[PDB]
C-alpha cells in the first residue's frame, strides 16, 4: 500500500474553532493537543474534536507529551459515549507559517511510531484572519525513500497540487522531509442553521427608534458637511487645468476627496433619515 | 468486571440509633456504606455510588451516584436522622436516583438498608417490584435489627417480586455484637 | 533570578534562565559567552584586555 | 379604570357629582392621590380638566377578556390591511 | 537538558498603543515594528514606553521588566567601600558643618528653609587649591548613609561612543530620581565643566553637548528634590559661565 | 437586604457552545426524541454570564416517567478537575438543555447541579429552531413566596435576556462558515425595514395568541396567571391615543423636515451623478 | 477587479523594491548606483528601460 | 457579486498583525510607490489599496511585511517627542512677572507671539505677516529659560521644551528622524507653541565633515 495523493483529510467545525481558540489563548507562545476521532480509509482521515494540553514551562520545545493526562482524557471520553480514537495533533505557529521544525519533526516520528497513519496539523492563530483560515496538516516522508531518490507518494489525483506551498515551508523542509495534506471541511447542515442564527440581529433592533433631537443634530451636522465637501469640490472642479494628474490627485485631492466623502455622506444621511422613517410610521400603523 | 450503578438506599429513621448494633447502628451503617463505597469504587474506578435518605420529612436525595469518596463521607457526617421509612416512597426515588446515569451503559443496583418495621401492604410492594422489573434494576434488601413478625415475609415478596435470574437478593442481619460490615461482607452484594 | 546580557553588535536579549553558570557564579559587568544559534549563553570567556595595554 | 386611556382627561364638574364633594375639596382630593405615588398626572383648571397619566393593570373577568378579544381581531384585521397594502405595493417595486 | 532549550527575547522601549491591541514599541535594535501581548498580561499594565520583553521570534509582548540599570551605573554604586569618619577628616570643621548644613541639612528638615523663604541649596561645589584634599571631605560625607550617596569621578563618564556621552549623565539622574534620599557628587567637576568651546576640536562639541545636558538635567523643566549634588574642582577659573550661575 | 446573591443581569452565549450543543443532540439523539443535556461553563462578570465552553454530559428521561431521568456526576466533576486544569479561568456557570420546552424534572436537575454553582443558569436551546428570533433562552431558579399561605416557597424559573456575542477569534471562523450564506453588502435600510415587517409579524401574532387564549377563558378550559394578564392590561392601558390632534401637527412638522433633508440628499446625488454621467461622454467622445 | 484584488494579495507577497540612483551608468547596461546605507556596484539594467 | 465581497479578505490578509515601522514619502503611480524606511535605506513598493490613498502625501507612519516590507495599514503618530502637554507635570506655573520688570525688555515680544496665537484674525486682516519664530538671546544667566517658561504658563497652547542636547540619540541618524517628529507632533497636536532649548547644542557654527 503507497500512501496517495488523493488522501484527504476532514477537520470538523468544532474541531477548526477549538485549535483557533486554544491557539489565541496561547498566541505568545505555541499550544499543542490532539484530533479525536479514526481513519475513515487509507485515503480519508475524519477529526471531529480536539481536546488541549496543559503545557510545560518550555515555549519552544513539545516534549511535554504527558500519557497520564491522555489515558485519562480518553477513558472518560470513552465514558461519554465518545470511545473516537486520537487522529493527530496540532500545534500553532502563530506569524510563523505552516511548516515543521526539528522539534515537531521528532514528535512526530514519535507518534507514527504507535501509528503510520498520524496527521500532524499547523494552525496559525494570527494570520488566520476574518474569512482566511491559515491552517495545514503534514506527515513525515520517510527518509529512506529520500535517499533512494524515489517520489514519497504515488499521485492517481491533482488535489494535492491544488494549494501552493509556502516558501517558508520550502525553507522548512517541505517534501524533503515531510508532505503537505490537502484540507476541506465537513459541515452540517444543522449546524450551518445555527450558525446562520448567530449573526441574526434582533427583530426588535428594526423597532429601537433613535431619539429625534440627537438623529436630527447628525443631519444638520452632516448638511454643513456637505456644504463643506461641496464648496471643497467646487474649487476642485474649477482649480483642475487640462494637464491634470491623476496620480498626484490619488496622493493628494481636495478634503482627501471631496466626491467621496459627499457620496458616503448622502448615503448614510439618506440611509438613517430613511430607516427612521420606516420605524416611526410602521411603529404609527401596528401601534 | 462489569460496570456498575449502585445507589446506597440509606434508611434515615429511628432504628438506625439503637445502641445495640456495634456501639450505635447509624454509625455502624455509616462505616458499611463507606466500605462499600470504597469496594465499589475499587472494582473498577468509573462505578458510581450514590445515596438517598428514606425517612424524615420525605425521601430526599443527598448525593446522587458519585465516587467523589469525599462528598459521600461528608454527607454522612452531616446526616440528621430520623422519621419513619418510606420504603415505597423510598424505593420509587431510588429508582429516580439510579436512573442517574452519565455512561448509559452501566447496570441498575438498589442496596436497600432496612432497620425499622414495614407497615407497607404487600400488593404495594409487589407492584413496585414489578415496576423494576420492567425498568431491569437490581435490588438488594439489607434486613437488620429486631426481626419483627412479617418485616421478613414482606421483603422477601419484594425480592421475589424483583428476583430476575437470581439477581436480587435478601440478606437478613440477625442482631449481635458483630458489625455489619463484617456481615455484608461475606453476602453476595460485594461478589457480585 | 532574572538573566541580563547585551550583544556584540548593539543587541540586547535576556534570558528567563541564567544558563551554564547560576547568578552566583556571575555578576555585573561579565564577559561570558552566549549561543550565536539558541542566543543562550553557554559559557564565561575569563578575561581579555586591550593588546595596546597587552 | 372605567375611563379608557384615550379620554384621561375628566372635567373636575364629574369628578364632583360622582363625588358629591366641592371644586375646592375635588382638587384637594386630587392633588392628594396624585401625592401618595398613587396616581401621576396633571391637572387644568382654567376648563377645570384631570389630564391623569395615571392607568393601572388588574381586577377584570370574563366580559373584559371577551371585549378583548373583539379588540385583538380589530388589531388583526389592521396588521392584515398594512400588510396587504405592503404586499400589493411590493410587486411593481422589488420587480426592478 | 530543558533548561537549555529556551530562546531569549528581545527587549524594547514603548512609543504607544494605536488599537486596544495595537502598540507600538522601538526593541533595543532600531526600527520598531506594532505587536500585541499575551492576553493576560494586564495590557493596561504597559505604560507607554515600559520596558518589556518581545516574542524574540515572533516580537510579541510576553513580560515586562523595571527600568534599565545601565551596568556602568552599578560599576560607579556600590565601588565606594570608604568608611571614613569625621573625626578622620580634619582642617574644615568649620567646613565640615557648613557642608553638613549644605547638603545634609536639606534632607533634615527642609521645611526650615522653605519657613525662611527660600528653597534648600541645589548644589555646591567644593574649591581648593591643588592637593588640598577635598575628595577625602567626600569620603567621609559618605559616612551619613553609605547606600544613599553617588560619586562619579566626571572623567569616566566620557566614551568615544556616538552619544553614550550623555547616556551616563542621563542614567546619573534618572537613578537618582529612583531612589529619593541620595546625593551625588562627582570629583574631578572641572574636567567635564570647561569654559566654552571655540570650534577647536571635534570632542568639545560633543563634550559641551554633555556639559549642556547636564546643565539642562540640573534645573532644566524639571527639580531633582530629596537629592542634592557637591562637586570639587581646582581650578575654579576654566569653569563654564554658565556653570556658575545660581541655578547650577 | 436578604438577596446577596447577585441577580444575574444578562447572559451571552458565544457560538462553539451551540456548536459543541448541536453536535451532542446529533451523536445522542439524531434519531429519538430524547433531549441531550450537559453543563456550561465560563466566567460570571457584573451580572453577566459569560458562557465560553461547555461539553456533552450523557442524558436519558424515560419516555414513560419523565419525572426520571439519567444524568450522574463522576463525569461531571472529572470533566470539571481536567477542563479546570486545562483551562483554570474558567469554572462552571450553568446546564444546558436541548429541546423546544421545559419539564417539571428541570426544577430537580437546577437544584442538584447548584450545588456546584451558588448561582446557576438554565439555558433552553432548540436544535431545530422554527421561529425568526434567538434560539437560546436563559433561566434561572428564584424562591418565590406566593401570597396564597397553603403552598410552600416554590422554585419558579424566571427569564433573563440571553444574547449572542462571538469572540474575534468566534467571528472569524464564523465568517469564515458562513461566506456562502451571509450578506454584508445589504444596504441598512434593507436590514431594518426586514427587522421592523418581522417585528409586526411578530407582535399581530401575539394579539391574536392572546385573544384565542381569552377565547380559550371565555369557554373555561384555561385560566391565567395573575401577572401576566396583569401584564397585558398593562400593555393596554399604556396606548396612546393615536388621535391626538396636536400630536399630528407633531407628526407633520417631523415628516416636513426629514423628507426636504431626503430632498437636499436627492438634489445632492443628482448633481453628483449628473456629473459622472457628462465626466462618462467626455471619456467616451475622447 | 475582483480578479486584479485577488493577485494585489499576491503582490504583496512578493519581496519589495529597493530605491536606486546612478552615480555613474557604463556602456551595455551596467549601473553602479548608490544605496541608500550601503554603497554602490555594478549591475545590468532592465528590458524597457532607455 | 458574492465574490467581490471577498474582497475583504485581501484586507484582512495585508493587515495581518505584526506590522513594521515605515515612513510615506512619494509614489511612482497608484498601487507603486517608493518609502522611507526606519532602517536607514528606502525601499520601493506597492501599495495596499485596502486603505485611504490621501493620508499624508509629506511625511507619515506606515508599515511593512517582515518579508516583503510593504505597507498594509497606517498607524496614528508615535515617536518619543514625549507629552508635550503633560499638564501640571510639564506647567511651569511661573508669574509672568519673572527676575525684573522686564516691561519691554521680552513682554512686547511675547505679546506679539501671543497675537499671532490667539489673535490670528487680527495678524491675518492688517497683512502683517507676524513673525516665524522666537529664537531667545542674551547673556548668560537671565534665568535662561526663565521668560520661555513664563510663556508656557500664561499661554493656552501645549508646550514642548526640549533640550537641544537630547536629539544625538544613540541609534546613528536617529536624531534628524526624532527632529522631524518634533515638529510633526507639534503640528498635529494643537495651536500649541514648543521650545527648543540651548539651541547652539544642535545649532553651531562649523562643522567637521570627516
Amino acid at each position: 500500500p503507497t500512501l496517495d495523493t488523493s488522501e484527504q483529510v476532514y477537520i470538523s467545525s468544532l474541531a477548526l474553532l477549538k485549535m483557533l481558540k486554544h491557539g489565541r489563548a496561547g498566541v505568545p507562545m505555541e499550544v499543542m493537543g490532539l484530533m479525536l476521532g479514526e481513519f475513515v480509509d487509507e485515503y480519508t482521515v475524519k477529526v471531529v474534536d480536539v481536546f488541549a494540553m496543559p503545557q510545560s514551562g518550555t515555549g519552544v520545545s513539545v516534549e511535554a507529551v504527558d500519557p497520564v493526562f491522555q489515558t485519562n482524557m480518553l477513558d472518560m471520553l470513552k465514558q461519554i459515549g465518545r470511545p473516537e480514537m486520537v487522529v493527530g495533533w496540532y500545534h500553532s505557529h502563530p506569524g510563523f507559517g505552516c511548516w515543521l521544525s526539528g522539534v515537531d519533526i521528532n514528535t512526530q516520528q514519535s507518534f507514527e511510531a504507535l501509528n503510520q497513519r498520524a496527521v500532524a496539523v499547523v494552525v496559525d492563530p494570527i494570520q488566520s484572519v476574518k474569512g482566511k483560515v491559515v491552517m495545514d496538516a503534514f506527515r513525515l516522508i520517510n527518509p529512506q525513500t529520500m535517499m533512494l531518490g524515489q517520489e514519497p507518494r504515488q499521485t492517481t489525483s491533482n488535489l494535492g497540487h491544488l494549494n501552493k506551498p509556502s516558501i517558508q515551508a520550502l525553507i522548512h523542509g517541505l517534501n524533503r522531509h515531510y508532505y503537505s495534506i490537502a484540507i476541506n471541511y465537513r459541515k452540517n447542515e444543522l449546524e450551518e442553521k445555527m450558525l446562520l442564527n448567530l449573526h441574526k440581529k434582533k427583530w426588535n433592533d428594526g423597532l429601537t427608534l433613535k431619539k429625534f433631537d440627537v438623529h436630527s443634530k447628525t443631519n444638520e451636522q452632516t448638511v454643513q458637511e456637505m456644504l463643506g465637501l461641496a464648496i471643497k469640490y467646487n474649487k476642485a472642479v474649477q482649480e483642475e487645468d487640462e494637464l491634470t494628474p491623476e496620480k498626484l490627485v490619488i496622493a493628494k485631492v481636495g478634503r482627501q476627496d471631496a466626491k467621496k466623502h459627499l457620496e458616503e455622506h448622502v448615503s448614510n444621511l439618506m440611509s438613517s433619515n430613511i430607516i427612521q422613517t420606516l420605524g416611526t410610521m410602521l411603529d404609527t400603523v401596528i401601534f | 468486571m462489569v460496570l456498575e450503578a449502585t445507589m446506597i438506599c440509606i434508611d434515615n429513621s429511628e432504628w438506625m440509633r439503637n445502641g445495640d448494633y456495634s456501639p450505635n447502628r447509624f454509625q455502624a451503617l455509616s462505616d458499611a456504606v463507606n466500605l462499600i463505597c470504597g469496594a465499589k469504587t475499587q472494582s473498577n474506578p468509573e462505578n458510581t455510588v450514590g445515596i438517598l435518605t428514606m425517612a424524615g420529612k420525605g425521601v430526599r436525595v443527598l448525593v446522587t451516584p458519585t465516587s467523589d469518596l469525599g462528598k459521600i463521607l461528608a454527607c454522612m457526617h452531616g446526616l440528621d436522622i430520623g422519621g419513619e421509612m418510606n420504603l415505597a416512597a423510598g424505593i420509587q426515588v431510588a429508582q429516580l436516583a439510579l436512573k442517574h446515569r452519565q455512561n448509559k451503559k452501566q447496570q441498575q443496583r438498589i442496596i436497600v438498608f432496612a432497620g425499622s418495621p414495614v407497615n407497607y401492604d404487600k400488593k404495594v410492594l409487589e407492584m413496585i417490584g414489578r415496576k423494576l422489573k420492567k425498568n431491569s434494576v437490581a435490588l438488594d434488601v439489607v434486613d437488620f435489627g429486631e426481626d419483627e413478625e412479617g418485616k421478613s415475609e414482606k421483603l422477601e415478596a419484594l425480592v421475589a417480586a424483583v428476583n430476575n435470574n437470581e439477581t436480587s437478593h435478601i440478606v437478613h442481619v440477625p442482631p449481635g455484637g458483630i458489625a455489619l460490615s463484617d456481615v455484608l461482607i461475606s453476602t453476595p452484594i460485594f461478589t457480585g | 533570578k532574572c538573566v541580563v546580557l547585551k550583544t556584540s553588535t548593539r543587541q540586547t536579549i535576556f534570558l528567563p534562565v541564567v544558563g551554564l553558570v547560576d547568578p552566583d557564579k556571575l555578576k555585573p559587568g561579565d564577559l561570558v559567552g552566549v549561543n550565536k544559534d539558541s542566543y543562550l549563553i553557554l559559557d564565561t570567556l575569563p578575561s581579555e584586555y586591550d593588546s595596546r595595554v597587552k | 379604570f372605567n375611563r379608557p386611556a384615550e379620554d384621561r382627561t375628566i372635567p373636575l364638574k364629574v369628578i364632583a357629582e360622582r363625588t358629591r364633594l366641592s371644586i375646592e375639596d375635588v382638587e384637594y382630593l386630587l392633588m392628594k392621590s396624585l401625592s401618595v405615588h398613587l396616581i401621576e398626572g396633571i391637572i387644568d383648571q382654567m376648563e377645570g380638566t384631570v389630564h391623569v397619566s395615571w392607568v393601572q393593570p388588574r381586577v377584570l373577568g370574563i366580559p373584559q377578556i371577551t371585549s378583548l378579544r373583539d379588540r385583538l381581531d380589530s388589531w388583526l384585521g389592521k396588521v392584515n390591511t398594512a400588510l396587504l397594502s405592503v404586499e400589493a405595493e411590493t410587486p411593481d417595486l422589488v420587480a426592478s | 537538558l530543558k533548561s537549555l532549550q529556551s530562546v531569549g527575547q528581545i527587549i524594547g522601549e514603548v512609543l504607544r498603543p494605536l488599537d486596544d491591541e495595537r502598540l507600538i514599541v522601538k526593541a533595543s535594535s532600531g526600527p520598531r515594528y506594532v505587536v500585541g501581548c499575551r492576553s493576560k498580561v494586564d495590557k493596561e499594565k504597559l505604560t507607554s514606553g515600559t520596558r518589556v520583553v518581545l516574542d524574540m521570534t515572533t516580537l510579541t509582548i510576553m513580560r515586562a521588566l523595571p527600568r534599565e540599570v545601565d551596568p556602568v551605573v552599578y560599576n560607579m554604586l556600590h565601588e565606594d567601600p570608604g568608611n571614613i569618619s569625621y573625626s578622620a577628616v580634619g582642617g574644615l570643621s568649620d567646613q565640615i558643618r557648613e557642608l553638613r548644613e549644605s547638603i545634609e541639612l536639606p534632607l533634615m528638615n527642609p521645611e526650615l528653609f522653605i519657613r525662611v523663604g527660600i528653597k534648600p541649596p541645589k548644589g555646591v561645589l567644593l574649591y581648593g587649591p591643588p592637593g588640598t584634599g577635598k575628595t577625602l571631605l567626600a569620603r567621609a560625607i559618605a559616612s551619613n548613609i553609605d547606600a544613599n550617596f553617588l560619586k562619579v569621578v566626571s572623567s569616566a563618564i566620557i566614551d568615544k561612543y556616538i552619544g553614550e556621552s550623555a547616556r551616563l549623565i542621563r542614567e546619573m539622574f534618572n537613578y537618582a530620581r529612583e531612589h529619593q534620599p541620595c546625593i551625588i557628587f562627582m570629583d574631578e567637576i572641572d574636567a567635564i565643566g570647561g569654559r566654552r568651546f571655540s570650534e577647536g576640536t571635534s570632542a568639545d562639541r560633543e563634550i559641551q553637548r554633555t556639559l549642556m545636558e547636564l546643565l539642562n538635567q540640573l534645573d532644566g523643566f524639571d527639580q531633582l528634590g530629596k537629592v542634592k549634588m557637591i562637586m570639587a574642582t581646582n581650578r575654579p577659573d576654566v569653569l563654564d559661565p554658565a556653570l556658575l550661575r545660581p541655578g547650577r | 437586604q436578604i438577596f446577596s446573591s447577585k441577580s444575574i443581569e444578562k447572559v451571552v452565549v458565544h457560538p462553539l457552545v451551540l456548536l459543541s450543543i448541536v453536535d451532542h443532540y446529533n451523536r445522542v439523539a439524531r434519531d429519538t426524541k430524547k433531549r441531550v443535556i450537559g453543563v456550561l461553563l465560563g466566567s460570571t462578570f457584573k451580572g453577566t454570564v459569560d458562557v465560553t465552553n461547555s461539553y456533552a454530559v450523557p442524558f436519558e428521561e424515560d419516555d414513560k416517567d419523565s419525572s426520571i431521568w439519567f444524568l450522574d456526576h463522576n463525569y461531571h466533576e472529572s470533566m470539571f478537575s481536567m477542563f479546570r486544569r486545562i483551562n483554570a479561568k474558567e469554572h462552571v456557570v450553568g446546564w444546558y438543555s436541548t429541546g423546544p420546552k421545559l419539564r417539571e424534572n428541570d426544577l430537580d436537575v437546577h437544584r442538584l447541579f447548584s450545588d456546584y454553582v451558588p448561582n446557576p443558569v438554565l439555558v433552553i436551546i432548540d436544535v431545530q429552531p422554527e421561529e425568526l428570533g434567538i434560539p437560546t433562552k436563559a433561566y434561572y431558579a428564584v424562591e418565590e413566596v406566593k401570597e396564597n399561605a397553603t403552598q410552600k416557597s416554590q422554585k419558579v424559573f424566571v427569564h433573563v435576556p440571553s444574547e449572542i456575542a462571538a469572540h474575534e477569534v468566534e467571528e472569524i471562523g464564523v465568517e469564515h462558515l458562513l461566506r456562502d450564506v451571509k450578506d454584508t453588502t445589504i444596504s441598512t435600510l434593507a436590514t431594518e425595514v426586514t427587522g421592523k415587517l418581522g417585528a409586526l409579524k411578530g407582535l399581530d401574532a401575539r394579539l391574536r395568541e392572546i385573544r384565542s387564549y381569552l377565547e380559550l377563558v371565555i369557554q373555561e378550559k384555561l385560566p391565567l396567571n395573575h401577572e401576566i394578564l396583569y401584564h397585558l392590561q398593562d400593555v393596554f392601558n399604556l396606548l396612546p391615543n393615536l388621535s391626538v390632534l396636536e400630536l399630528v401637527k407633531a407628526f407633520a412638522v417631523k415628516t416636513n423636515d426629514m423628507m426636504l433633508v431626503i430632498y437636499l440628499s436627492s438634489l445632492i446625488r443628482s448633481v453628483i451623478a449628473l456629473h459622472n454621467l457628462i465626466n462618462n461622454k467626455m471619456l467616451n467622445k475622447e | 477587479h475582483v480578479r486584479a484584488l485577488k493577485e494585489e494579495l499576491q503582490l504583496l507577497q512578493e519581496p519589495g523594491s529597493y530605491v536606486g540612483e546612478v552615480v555613474k551608468v557604463m556602456g551595455k547596461s551596467k549601473v553602479l548606483v548608490k544605496v541608500h546605507p550601503e554603497g554602490k556596484y555594478v549591475v545590468d539594467i532592465d528590458k524597457n528601460i532607455d | 457579486k458574492r465574490e467581490h465581497l471577498r474582497a475583504q479578505e485581501e484586507v484582512k490578509r495585508i493587515q495581518s498583525v505584526p506590522l513594521v515601522i515605515g515612513q510615506f514619502m512619494e509614489m511612482v503611480d497608484q498601487n507603486n510607490g517608493i518609502v522611507g524606511s526606519t532602517t536607514g535605506s528606502n525601499y520601493y513598493v506597492r501599495i495596499l489599496s485596502t486603505i485611504n490613498r490621501e493620508l499624508l502625501k509629506p511625511s507619515a507612519s506606515v508599515a511593512l511585511h517582515r518579508h516583503s516590507n510593504a505597507l498594509v495599514d497606517v498607524l496614528p503618530p508615535e515617536a518619543d517627542s514625549s507629552i508635550s502637554l503633560l499638564s501640571q507635570s510639564e506647567k511651569p506655573d511661573v508669574s509672568y512677572n519673572d527676575i525684573g520688570g522686564c516691561d519691554i525688555q521680552k513682554q512686547e515680544i511675547r505679546e506679539a507671539v501671543e497675537l499671532p496665537l490667539t489673535h490670528h484674525d487680527l495678524y491675518k486682516q492688517i497683512g502683517i505677516d507676524p513673525p516665524r519664530g522666537v529664537l531667545l538671546y542674551g547673556p548668560p544667566g537671565t534665568g535662561k529659560t526663565m521668560l520661555a517658561k513664563a510663556v508656557a504658563n500664561h499661554t493656552t497652547a501645549a508646550f514642548i521644551r526640549v533640550v537641544g542636547s537630547e536629539f544625538v540619540q544613540k541609534y546613528l541618524g536617529e536624531g534628524p528622524r526624532m527632529v522631524r517628529d518634533v515638529f510633526r507632533l507639534a503640528k498635529e497636536n494643537a495651536p500649541a507653541i514648543i521650545f527648543i532649548d540651548e539651541v547652539d547644542a544642535i545649532a553651531t557654527a562649523r562643522f567637521d565633515a570627516q
